[PDB]
């Protein structure tokens, strides 16, 4: 048996770490570790007054084999939920969100952790920012 | 003597040529870095993106940009990744 | 120069969702204990936490040196529950507000660590066999 | 002469001993040690759970059982704690 994989979503929609946490907590672990990563006012001392995420067609089968990955390593790992939101963006949303449910928090904050790093290590998306002097860029381009 | 490829352009890549997609006829047997030098005489602005892009080839990662092209196909550009 | 922003022990239930509501930085890593149906080989029915009158204080001391020690985080709530608690309930509820990921998983955990050893509460289980035990007593 | 202490006991302590609470008299300059010797010599369920317990005066910290007591104060007996 592996860790079940109760979310695996790219959205435009918007997406919550409280949904996300209440559906890996349901197996009743031991541990729950939630991520969420959220839209900063400020980037490289420049202020953000938006952004946009983009993705290659592939991204939500990409996102289901990473899921799967991390799903697979068995450290008493019960359940993992992780999603991407894409399109248009504002301060304070959450961009990225993942939570794990383990039987002990040991394993609950690495995979949790491990999980967000492989995420955007091969995730096929691209973000676009937009600053308040009216210039924009495609971070990493 | 050619064959017609699609090129699919995404995020910085997409918005420096101006264009999501265009198609284009290039001789059989030319490589995908032979492809990346014409698509980048568009403008140096869309050259300089394709620098640090990767590519696929019908969404297969290309590993060796020798590899010929000699089948109608679709080429994606890739800029680095920014997710998360 | 983290700032705490909520520290508690209470009876009341307590949201994870809440406190990492509280602490809202560009990463939010929260933690939630949950008490579950079975204790190594014996089912569980249901659980008590008491506290120590010094424990509030304690847990306040306990905030503090990590957020003093850490680096890079922005805000810190935890708070654990005491009294009678359900099978799924969440004992124990930590959240860390980070500019970046490594830092709110790395506090987050050793916070949570550190308040395990140090907080003077104690667990009262009652399987269900009939028989109950003190943890650790 | 001799001094009255205070005992507040927690837990699996308070469960063991079947009161929370409780007074005691001892010759003045009794350690710590030996006032936790004597709480258990009638209770043997009571003497085990001490053998793992921290104390505190006053709610300070036990550094030093050997500790005198040489006025009247409240001894705490804490287990060994269980929290998360």
């Amino acid at each position: 048996m592996s860790a079940e994989i109760v979310r695996v979503e790219l959205t435009e929609d918007p997406i919550s770490l409280t949904e996300y946490e209440a559906l890996v907590a349901h197996e009743a672990a031991g541990a729950v570790v939630g991520f969420a990563g959220v839209v900063r006012d400020h980037d490289g001392g420049r202020s953000v007054l938006r952004l946009e995420y983009s993705a290659h067609p592939t991204a939500q089968r990409t996102l289901e084999e990473v899921a799967e990955e991390i799903a697979a390593q068995s450290d008493g790992v019960r359940a993992i939920a992780v999603s991407h939101r894409i399109g248009p963006l504002k301060i304070g949303d959450a961009a990225l969100v993942a939570a794990v449910a383990a039987d002990h928090r040991r394993a609950a904050f690495e995979t949790c952790a491990r999980l967000v790093d492989v995420v955007k290590e091969r995730l096929p998306v691209w973000k676009h920012q937009h600053f308040a002097d009216g210039t924009d860029e495609w971070v990493n381009s | 003597t050619t064959v017609r490829v699609t090129v699919r352009y995404f995020a910085a890549a997409a918005a420096a040529a101006g264009i999501e997609t265009e198609s284009l006829e290039i001789a059989t047997g030319t490589s995908v870095a032979e492809l990346v030098e014409r698509l980048g005489a568009r403008n140096p602005e869309l050259a300089r993106v394709l620098k640090r892009c990767s590519y696929l080839c019908d969404e297969v990662a290309v590993r060796d940009m020798a590899k010929p092209l000699v089948t109608p196909q679709t080429v994606d550009v890739l800029p680095p990744f920014a997710g998360g």
